[PDB]
């Protein structure tokens, strides 16, 4: 139940994984419904995730990185301009040491699929889809929008196009880089990366 | 116009979160050093 309870990868993971202990329950005292550190889910599909190269890596490969999807508009102004910067902190992070270290997922808020490819064309790191509904299940988990169209349940629009969220293996919102939030840090919160502390275990 | 939604969490409700517990388990075993056996011999047995 991490950090909402009321998002559609949330709902999902609660299904499976307490039909998955009444289904133990009834083969076997046990717990009903399970607890939210019990429960388990694969974040990520097997044909999710894309690199730079179009073949398709699946979830177990980012054991070890510190990794942060990027929510990112092609059109959007603040994008344009936070790119280059997350761009150049992605290379020299990772260029300056013995060990890879951060990895970048790519969610997209751009309109269509031609500029959705221009875009990314640019990015050097994962992406997602776009007509992956995955990307309308992590939008809606962590609650970004440009704009209210698709209705959020009392809770609130914790970023706007773009940002960059350091996520855990169970969805868990590791920390916040305040690139558009209540701080308001342009290109420069990128900074307060604690990829030591958070990895994707 | 729409309502910009209650994005909001506060000290209390943000920066901690339960950590886990930290992992204890070592006594200080000590090796006995073996009582050095005893002959400061005595005197009948020792010299007559």
């Amino acid at each position: 139940s991490q950090p909402v309870f009321a998002s559609p990868l949330n709902v999902e993971k609660r299904r499976l994984n307490e039909e998955r202990a009444l289904m133990q329950a009834q083969k076997a005292n046990i717990q009903l419904p399970p607890n939210y550190g019990d429960m388990d889910l694969i974040l990520f599909p097997e044909g999710s995730l894309k690199n730079s190269n179009n073949t398709v890596i699946p979830q177990s490969h980012l054991k070890g990185k510190s990794v942060a999807l990027y929510f990112a508009d092609g059109a959007d102004p603040k994008c344009a301009s936070l790119l280059p910067f997350l761009l150049n902190y992605y290379r020299t992070m990772n260029e300056g040491g013995a060990n890879q270290k951060i990895e970048i997922i790519f969610v997209s808020l751009d309109r269509d699929r031609e500029a959705f490819e221009s875009h990314r064309a640019h990015m050097p790191w994962l992406s997602i889809d776009l007509e992956n509904p995955l990307t309308e299940i992590l939008k809606r988990h962590f609650r970004v929008m440009k704009e209210y169209e698709v209705p959020t349940y009392g809770y609130g629009s914790r970023t706007g196009v773009p940002s960059v969220i350091v996520i855990g293996s169970d969805g868990r919102e590791a920390q916040f880089l305040p690139i558009c939030s209540g701080l308001e840090e342009g290109d420069r919160a990128l900074l307060r990366w604690d990829w030591r502390n958070t990895k994707f275990a | 116009p729409p309502t910009l939604p209650f994005h909001g969490e506060s000290a209390y409700r943000t920066d901690y979160v339960p950590k886990p517990l930290p992992e204890v388990a070592k006594p200080v075993e000590v090796k006995l050093p073996p009582t050095l056996p005893f002959n400061a011999q005595s005197c009948y047995r020792s010299e007559y």
